């Protein structure tokens, strides 16, 4: 079921170099997603 | 979880949503106390052939 993880960092196009991300949220909403869209 | 051991406070850097961490052996090694941020060392009760 439905998870986040992700880091903010700093940068100077996605650059090259190493990272890792620490999980912030761990859902058991169920949901079928199979599309998505972005807010601005 | 159920065990036995020496419970140590510890130095073990948990990061923040790590509840437990484990041994080579799949062991756990140490954990965080439900009650407490504190990170408790599970070193195994001394042992040794006689």
């Amino acid at each position: 079921y439905f998870k986040i993880y992700s880091k903010h960092t700093p940068i100077n196009d996605l650059p090259q170099g190493f990272s890792a991300l620490e999980p912030l949220v761990d859902l058991p909403i169920g949901i079928n997603i199979t599309r998505f869209q972005t807010l601005l | 979880l159920t065990g036995t051991g020496v419970l140590t406070e510890s130095n073990k850097k948990f990061l923040p949503f790590q509840q437990f961490g484990r041994d080579i052996a799949d062991t756990t090694d140490a954990v965080r106390d439900p009650q407490t941020l504190e990170i408790l060392d599970i070193t195994p009760c001394s042992f040794g052939g006689v």
